[PDB]
């Protein structure tokens, strides 16, 4: 009746609401909620020690079969006190289906590995060590993946400046490029792109304490 | 020293296919004042440009003097 | 021999004025807040006629991409992209455009920009 | 050179002092002639007989937004955007 | 457990490395002010200059939205900025300077500024505004004073 | 003020000094490879004191936890040095040899400016 | 027998309705160690049963497909190879146990940083 | 109390000192390409210095320098060291000289009486007149007024050329600067 | 080193010319993408993933306009599906000549390069008659694409598509049969079927051994759903199927322009909301809505409403997704970017042990590793 | 800015002429060394070789200048891998800290003379990338750069612009004339 | 006549060598359409009526509501699978 609004899949929101449910009995251990998205996508969050055992349980059991792991996104949030959240997207060839599964850390906790389960995260996990500085326990061989080598700090972290706080030059004094403290010609021109007036008021009152 | 930046405006249009018509082929070609004959790139020339700042300076030292 | 383009190419930058000779652009400075890479500074100050106009208008060529958002925000069509692309300079400081530079193109490249602007403006 | 002692329309210019006119001994400062201010001020003003008028750039989709002016007071009045001059008479 | 084999590397580990494999699943006492400045990787000159400002945004006066004013933030000290000598663009050596953090209440700003061994300081939190009546029969009144001269 | 927690690599001090010490050696015995696979102007000597003079940069840390941090990161390095994966400028990086002197006293920052 | 298993390193398997019977028998008592009021205890317990008699009712491997789906008799044994490992891995987890880890407050909230008004 | 020579704020000293700051120093180098310019340039480049380099032979030589400094703040310009048209031009906007320029032997358009003593008498006597607030020269240590050979029956010829030079440099810009090296090395020496 | 598409940095082992151990060290071209985008609106941030893929431009704008639409719960009209699906096939065919010519060089062969090369010239000028750019055209757009088709366009695309069996007919002559092409890939860096799921492999990669797996028909997104065509599956998981694939592949989507050309209907291209999709041009001069609108979606752009999603598309080199989170502001929170090639290049560890830099060097081309994709 | 002349007024200006120093030298000894010198400027301009580097998305463009349609081979430019054998480094796309250290390196190997090109925004001065933590803030922080190429990507004819205006950049060398009066 | 191809022996020569009729690649005048087009008159959109199109129907935004938790929503309020078998083999 209305073309612009997006037209909600409900068959394929409907076995995810009740498979939701059947990981919420099996795992009482570690999932702490499980909850589905707007997006009519599953997410369950669980406990940092249940990281492996439930990762497992999704790729081995004949229900699940999340064999294929494809992402491991890293979340920093300085309000949290367990600022690092890390989310995995898994897919199930045989059941044409896509799951989160979503943790908390600290800067210091470590994380346990995943490379047993989906040995798929070696790099991953890297990348979030590199990017965020969490640290992975029992990982193959934990290192830098993308920033420069002896680049101090953790870039993607919100608590780091966005331009970093040194750049590089040639200096032909030492036959070298040699790194200075940052200066830059023209800085980033922030903008203020808030509004004052809000606009989604079914977002107002949710999270009740 | 032909280059590809010697091609006037007025019939740049036509030598990249932009259009079918030629300049002379077209009455839609505008014919204002200000307009200015062509030119080519100019580098590593006297005549190149140089950015400079295009506003005065703001703030007035007070002057002792007076 | 070379080509062929399109009238929607995007490649140097130009400021247009009206037919009167009058500068188009008001310096309502949404070309500066969409641009992507911040690639354009603009200072504006009230003219001594009274007009909102810039006293500055500076665009980083080593610094835009070439998107195309700046033509699109402008409500007044003051900043377009002509259709130039052969403007490759010996110096860095040659790629820096301030509001003369960009003028003399607007004026240089002012019967093809006409051109573009009319046979593409309905699309857009 | 001359450019290099020309003064811009936004009414800027280096110092003869200055070291910035270093830059300009192996270049040029080009200065656009066609000054703004001057041109719009030669176009004459439009006399009209409606108390209230439009002025949209003179070309519609391809000038600026249309703007509706009260000319109501004796003097000519500007238009925001182009500039153009309208008086009642 | 079931007959099903068991792990080698377990089954054969020395009992030395069962061990210390237990005491590093651990769950150890830490005490829980601590400074992570060696680790987060910022210059030691800008930890030892630099103050923070936990504050709330400032209402834009030129509106009545307010919704941009609920969060508390940390914005680094103002340092220098200069003409650039090419262009006149703003120039600054200033990383810090452009940065900005949003938290939902002072405890947990000062919270995340100790951990990371910033100086803070905070603005006093805006009292929560005093109860105004507002009534509108008051525009008409008979001999006081709030009578209004306008409509 | 004190909570539970996991811990990194260790679980006392002593295991901790321990670790630490050891990362030591192993860089004062890799300093003589150093010098010989990069061409950097500085010598064994001088390099055994910049290993001396950073382990004391972390000399007031006290948590366990950012101890194993400090010996992690530390670690990483000297496995991308160890290998040459490295490049001959990123090991002169730790003297800031580009950078100049700023001086400290008031007097002297306030006649050269902020 | 299948020609080829259609899958690259995937070889055809010689009596899969031997090799799956081994594998669902033992589930099952990997399975029954565990605590009954378990609920995946009653789950795989309920399921493999749903499995292990389609293996002994058919014995076409290509009406057994067809009898279980979810796939060639091939995967259905590498399906089966897993459930032993996470049945024998979580009898050591326990996961039926009440939550090991009360969350945080504020863990699991979005929007972030926002005043909460008592 | 030195007179402050200008007040106009875009001259002035501002910044942290890298790249982008500035110096208000306007140094003209004479004989950046050479040997020790290469090492001058740079540390004037990371102090924001703005620096106008001629160069006398084809720009391929002086264009590395252009990764000294920053943008805008190195400018080359060709001269002849014997048209003083040529020097006034990169001199007249600045506030340092320094003259790197000499040779360890002679050409056949140029011997020491040209270089040594009645080139850099011309950079310095032009200096004066465009009104440089500074200047600097090179000369030898061993520089005497009449130096005797030791080996070589003309091998003193470098060293007189020099010490007169020194002398007709303090005669054009009495206030001129001269720090005299010895044996200068280092690379590309 | 040429082979390395001037990224790659492959620390190797080598044992006389067999590999023992590589080490694809990789970060440099890490532009710090992703911190990038946190600072800038979703408009802002739309020429990004251009540059993401580069070889696969208007594939990369689909998945992040497609993940920006399911936040903002809106629809696409009908035309603009079939615009987007026509040129997300475009798209492929232009990837799949990038990998096939690029991928011939590695081996040696030359002129496939420029028989092919020829053809993408004539593609991108679609590229350019529509948005304006050769590449990186910023077309596709999160309420549909940006502007209509230029008048007369489509009558071109046919004539490229008429032509272009033959074009790939006889590169095919001299590739497919050849003998030393057979030898220089065949047997040549394996992928078995159990090891491929593991890896988070995805794409060809994962269709190349055997596996029955295509996003445009499980998870459809697009008029993918009313178009038809075959999905092509290699069985020996090798270079050389591989290479039939991506082959068979062009040939395939060469047959969804057919049906896309006919099918196209008349309507608007943009979503109808003035409040996420910039409004008319000639509606902005005139009507005192559209230009509060205009001016807001440039200046301060639009509000996405609070929660995080995951959209994934059949990029050609692989499934591209992008998991974007959003805080109700007009900036992303947080835009994480699945690279296909991610994946493929940490199983280069093994696939290639225990072989040749001649087999590496293949292998590598066959991995299908378009750079900046796994350095955000 | 310095317009072209009129058909008229140039209907009367002469023949430009190939060399760039004019057929005017006083002497022989001057007059012999300027036509020599054209000589190596004719062989340097003529056969220019870049090295293959394509860092970025800039890169694929700089396949299609040597594609059929615009065939940079035509102009005697060849791409060659070897820094040694390569004469011209045409640097394009976003030149990372991590890259940086690599690029000087296999610009010193190039043998003189070498010419630099930075081809698009990104390795001009940053390009969309410039404030990023990781990127160098344009090529030219590293290594001297003799032509700058705008775009992004630069157009192939602008890519082949930016290449003629390098053959006339060596056309113009005085390598000999300059060493006379030195 | 109106195409600049080679002479027709070569052509036959040209034809036998590829194994089949060939089709010129490089584009023609002809072939193609015409680079200046008459001007479009693109349609309005299924929500340009004016009447009966208020945007509190037709909005999208204001419809998301946050996630649902699908443990409680119970409580307040074959085995389960995530979703429909497939046959990747
Ligand atoms: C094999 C290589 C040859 C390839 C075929 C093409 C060569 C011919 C050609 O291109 O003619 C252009 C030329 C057309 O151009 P143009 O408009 O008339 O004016 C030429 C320049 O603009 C005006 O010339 P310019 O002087 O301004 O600049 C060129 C410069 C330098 O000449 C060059 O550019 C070539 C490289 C440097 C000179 C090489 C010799 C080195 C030193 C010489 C001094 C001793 O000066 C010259 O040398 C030209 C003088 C002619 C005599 C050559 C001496 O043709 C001619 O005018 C003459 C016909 C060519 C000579 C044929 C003689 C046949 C004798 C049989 C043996
Ligand atoms: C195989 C085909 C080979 C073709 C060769 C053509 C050769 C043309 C010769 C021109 C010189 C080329 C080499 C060169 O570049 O020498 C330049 C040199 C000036 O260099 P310089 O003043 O020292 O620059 C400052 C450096 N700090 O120059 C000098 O210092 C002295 C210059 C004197 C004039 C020499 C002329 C030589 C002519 C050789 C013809 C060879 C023919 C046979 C080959
Ligand atoms: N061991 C040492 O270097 C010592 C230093 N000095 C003096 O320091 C000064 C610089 O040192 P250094 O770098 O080693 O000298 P270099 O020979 O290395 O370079 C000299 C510079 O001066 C230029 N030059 C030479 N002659 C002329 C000329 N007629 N006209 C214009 N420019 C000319 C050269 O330009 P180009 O090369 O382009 O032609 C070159 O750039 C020298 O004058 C030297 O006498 C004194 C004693 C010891
Ligand atoms: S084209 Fe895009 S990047 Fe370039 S100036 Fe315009 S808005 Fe900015
Ligand atoms: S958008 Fe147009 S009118 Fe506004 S400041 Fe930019 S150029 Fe001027
Ligand atoms: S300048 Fe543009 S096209 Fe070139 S590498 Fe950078 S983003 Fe890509
Ligand atoms: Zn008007």
């Amino acid at each position: 009746d209305k073309p612009t609004v997006r037209q909600p899949d409900a068959v394929a929101r409907s076995h995810l609401s009740d498979f939701g449910r059947y990981v919420a009995e099996c795992l009482p251990k570690y999932v702490q909620k499980v909850q589905l998205t707007a997006g009519d996508e599953l997410e369950v969050l669980i406990a940092p020690e249940g990281v492996v055992p439930v990762l497992q349980f999704l790729k081995d059991h004949h229900q699940a079969q999340f064999t294929n792991l494809v992402d491991i996104a890293g979340v920093d949030v300085p309000c949290r006190k367990n600022r690092f959240e890390v989310v995995y997207n898994l897919l199930s060839l045989r059941y044409n289906s896509r799951i989160r599964v979503k943790t908390y850390t600290d800067e210091l906790t470590p994380l346990d590995s995943a490379c047993e389960v989906h040995k798929a995260a070696n790099w991953y996990e890297r990348e979030i060590w590199d990017m965020y500085g969490v640290f992975f326990a029992n990982h193959p061989d934990l290192r830098r993946i993308l920033t420069d080598y002896g680049f101090e700090g953790h870039p993607q972290r919100r608590d780091f400046p966005l331009s970093g706080y040194v750049e590089l030059r040639y200096d032909d004094e030492k036959k070298r490029v040699v790194c200075e403290p940052l200066e830059l010609a023209q800085e980033f021109r922030k903008f203020d792109l808030s509004a004052p007036w809000e606009q989604f008021p079914n977002f107002r009152n949710a999270n009740p304490p | 020293d032909y280059d590809g930046s010697m091609i006037p405006a007025e019939w740049y249009g036509w030598m990249h296919y932009k259009t079918d018509l030629p300049p002379i082929r077209d009455g839609c070609r505008p014919k204002y004042k200000w307009i200015a004959d062509h030119s080519e790139n100019l580098s590593g020339t006297k005549e190149a440009y140089y950015p400079y700042s295009t506003t005065p300076n703001k703030v007035e030292a007070w002057e002792p003097k007076a | 021999e070379k080509g062929p383009l399109s009238p929607r190419f995007r490649g140097e930058h130009a400021l247009r004025r009206y037919p009167s000779g009058e500068e188009r652009c008001i310096a309502c400075k949404l070309c500066e807040a969409i641009c992507p890479a911040q690639a354009i500074t603009i200072e504006a100050e009230e003219r001594a006629d009274g007009s909102r106009r810039t006293t500055r208008y500076d665009i980083d060529m080593t610094k835009c991409i070439y998107c195309g958002f700046c033509q699109e925000a402008c409500p007044v069509d003051a900043i377009v992209e002509g259709p130039n692309f052969e403007f490759s300079t010996e110096t860095h400081e040659e790629l820096l455009y301030n509001k003369e530079k960009l003028l003399c193109n607007g004026d240089k490249w002012e019967s093809e920009i006409a051109s573009n602007l009319q046979a593409d403006h309905l699309y857009r | 050179r001359g450019d290099i002692e020309k003064v811009t329309h936004t009414g800027q210019v280096f110092d003869k002092e200055d070291y910035r006119n270093a830059r300009f001994v192996n270049a040029k400062r080009y200065v656009n002639e066609n000054w703004g201010i001057k041109l719009i001020e030669e176009v004459p003003p439009k006399e009209c007989t409606e108390r209230v008028v439009f002025c949209d750039g003179g070309d519609g989709p391809l000038g600026h937004p249309k703007v509706y002016i009260n000319l109501d007071k004796p003097g000519n009045h500007i238009c925001g955007y182009c500039g153009l001059r309208f008086v009642k008479k | 457990t079931d007959g099903g084999p068991l792990d080698p590397k377990t089954a054969l580990a020395r009992p030395e490395e069962l061990e210390q494999r237990n005491k590093l699943s651990g769950k150890i006492t830490v005490p829980t002010a601590v400074n992570l400045s060696p680790i987060s990787g910022v210059p030691e000159e800008h930890i030892r200059e630099r103050r923070v400002r936990i504050h709330i945004p400032p209402k834009n006066a030129m509106q009545s939205g307010t919704d941009n004013v609920n969060t508390w933030q940390i914005e680094f000290d103002n340092r220098e900025r200069w003409e650039n000598p090419l262009m006149g663009w703003a120039s600054s050596g200033d990383p810090l300077s452009n940065m900005n953090v949003q938290f939902g209440s002072p405890e947990e700003a000062i919270t995340f500024c100790e951990r990371n061994g910033w100086r803070w300081y905070v603005d006093g939190a805006a009292k929560p505004k005093k109860e105004r009546v507002k009534n509108y029969g008051i525009n008409f009144a008979w001999n006081k004073r709030t009578r209004v001269s306008t409509k | 003020a004190v909570q539970q927690v996991r811990p990194i690599l260790s679980v006392d001090r002593e295991e901790a000094r321990k670790r630490a010490l050891n990362l030591y050696k192993a860089w004062y015995r890799q300093i003589p490879y150093i010098v010989m696979d990069y061409d950097i102007p500085m010598t064994v000597e001088q390099c055994r004191d910049k290993l001396r003079e950073e382990f004391v940069k972390h000399r007031n840390v006290t948590d366990i936890r950012v101890i194993d941090m400090l010996v992690i990161k530390g670690q990483m390095e000297l496995k991308e040095s160890v290998e040459i994966w490295k490049q001959k400028g990123h090991i002169m990086r730790y003297w800031k040899e580009s950078q100049d002197p700023k001086p400290t006293d008031f007097l002297s920052k306030f006649i050269q400016g902020v | 027998i299948k020609a080829s298993t259609g899958l690259t390193g995937l070889a055809v398997s010689t009596n899969p309705h031997h090799t799956l019977s081994a594998l669902y028998g033992k589930i099952l008592r990997a399975v029954s160690k565990m605590p009954q009021d378990a609920s995946y205890r009653k789950y795989t317990e309920q399921l493999v049963k749903q499995r292990a008699d389609s293996v002994a009712q058919h014995k076409d491997i290509t009406a057994l497909e067809k009898a279980v789906g979810c796939g060639q008799v091939e995967e259905l044994i590498v399906q089966a190879e897993n459930e032993l490992i996470l049945a024998r891995k979580m009898l050591g987890w326990k996961p039926w146990e009440k939550l090991v880890q009360a969350a945080p407050a504020k863990q699991w909230d979005w929007p972030p940083a926002q005043i909460m008004e008592p | 109390p030195r007179p402050l020579k200008t007040t106009n704020p875009a001259a002035m000293k501002r910044g942290t000192g890298g790249r982008s700051s500035f110096n208000g120093i306007v140094a003209t180098v004479f004989g950046a390409t050479g040997f020790v310019g290469r090492y001058v340039c740079n540390k004037l480049g990371k102090s924001g210095t703005q620096m106008i380099l001629p160069y006398r032979g084809d720009d391929s030589d002086v264009i590395r320098l252009k990764v000294t400094g920053d943008l805008g703040q190195v400018l080359f310009h060709f001269y002849n060291l014997e048209d003083p048209a040529s020097i006034r031009d990169a001199v007249k906007h600045s506030n340092v000289v320094i003259n790197l320029v000499g040779r360890d032997f002679e050409t056949k358009n140029f011997k020491f009486k040209d270089v040594h003593v009645n080139g850099a008498e011309r950079i310095a006597r032009i200096a004066r007149e465009a009104g440089v607030e500074r200047f600097i020269h090179l000369s030898s240590l061993n520089v005497e007024a009449n130096p005797k050979d030791l080996y070589v029956k003309g091998g003193s010829e470098w060293l007189k050329s020099k010490y007169e030079g020194e002398l007709r440099v303090r005669d054009a810009f009495p206030n001129a600067t001269i720090i005299r090296p010895a044996d200068i090395y280092g690379s590309e020496d | 080193h040429p082979a390395a598409h001037g990224v790659l940095r492959l620390v190797l082992e080598l044992d006389g010319e067999t590999v023992m151990r590589a080490d694809p060290h990789i970060g440099l071209l890490h532009r710090g993408t992703e911190k990038l985008i946190e600072y800038k609106t979703y408009t802002q941030a739309l020429p990004y993933f251009d540059r993401l893929d580069y070889v696969s431009m208007m594939c990369n704008e689909q998945c992040y306009s497609l993940a920006v639409e399911k936040l903002l719960n809106i629809d696409v009209p009908l035309r603009a599906k079939y615009i987007r699906t026509l040129f997300a096939e475009i798209t492929r065919i232009l990837n799949h000549i990038m990998a096939v010519g690029t991928h011939a060089l590695d081996v040696g062969a030359l002129t496939p390069f420029f028989w092919l090369f020829e053809e993408r010239e004539k593609m991108m000028e679609f590229y350019e008659r529509v948005s304006g750019a050769r590449m990186h055209a910023a077309y596709i757009r999160p309420g549909g694409v940006s502007l209509d088709m230029p008048l007369g366009l489509m009558d071109d695309i046919y004539e490229f598509a008429s032509k272009f069996a033959e074009r790939l007919d006889e590169v095919e002559d001299v590739l497919t049969t050849n003998r030393i092409w057979v030898q220089r890939t065949e047997d040549i860096g394996i992928v078995t079927a159990e090891e491929a799921l593991n890896y988070g492999f995805s794409g060809v990669m994962l269709r190349g051994s055997g596996i029955k797996w295509d996003l445009r028909k499980q998870q459809p997104y697009d008029a993918y759903n009313l178009v038809n065509f075959d999905v092509p599956i290699g069985t020996k998981g090798d270079c050389y199927d591989r290479y039939l694939c991506r082959v068979e592949e062009m040939r395939q989507s060469l047959r969804i322009i057919d049906q896309c050309l006919n099918q196209m209907p008349a309507g608007e291209i943009k979503t109808d909301d003035a409040k996420v999709a910039p409004p008319s041009r000639s509606e902005m001069k005139t009507s005192m809505e559209a230009l509060i609108h205009h001016f807001k979606l440039f200046t301060q752009g639009y509000q996405v409403p609070p929660g995080a999603t995951y959209t994934a598309i059949e990029a050609p080199k692989g499934e591209f997704g992008v998991y974007l989170i959003s805080d109700g502001s007009s900036r992303p929170y947080r835009c994480k970017i699945k690279a296909p090639g991610f994946a493929h290049l940490a199983a280069l560890e093994k696939i290639g042990k225990q072989h040749m830099l001649a087999d590496v060097v293949a292998i590598i081309g066959t991995l299908d590793v378009v750079f900046g994709e796994i350095d955000r | 800015q310095q317009t072209l002349p009129v058909a008229e007024v140039a209907q009367n200006l002469p023949k430009k002429g190939y060399s760039p120093f004019g057929t005017k030298q006083s002497s022989v000894a001057e007059w012999s060394l300027a036509r020599l010198d054209d000589l190596l400027n004719w062989g340097r301009k003529g056969s220019i070789w870049p090295l293959t580097f394509g860092l970025a998305c800039c890169a694929v463009e700089m396949m299609h200048i040597a594609a059929p349609r615009y065939d940079m081979d035509r102009y005697g430019v060849v791409f060659r891998a070897s820094p040694r054998q390569a004469d011209v480094i045409i640097v394009a796309g976003t030149l990372t800290n991590k890259m940086a250290p690599a690029l000087r390196k296999v610009y010193d190997q190039m043998p003189e003379p070498r010419w630099v090109i930075s081809m698009g925004s990104c390795a001009n001065g940053g390009g969309y990338y410039h404030y990023s933590y990781s990127v160098v803030r344009g090529c030219d922080r590293i290594i001297p750069v003799d032509i700058y190429v705008p775009g992004c990507p630069p157009t192939a004819e602008a890519l082949m612009y930016g290449v003629l205006q390098l053959q006339k950049k060596v056309k113009r060398m005085k390598t000999l004339q300059m060493w006379y009066r030195k | 006549a109106l195409r600049r191809d080679v002479s027709p022996l070569i052509q036959r020569i040209r034809a036998f060598l590829l194994g089949r009729e060939h089709n010129l690649a490089l584009r023609f005048e002809d072939g193609l359409a015409d680079r200046t087009q008459p001007q479009p008159e693109i349609p309005d959109g299924p929500s340009h009526l004016l009447s009966a199109n208020y945007y509190c129907q037709r909005d999208g935004r204001r419809e998301v509501l946050p996630p649902i938790d699908l443990v409680e929503q119970q409580k307040q309020l074959k085995l389960p699978t995530p979703g429909k078998v497939y046959a990747w083999d």
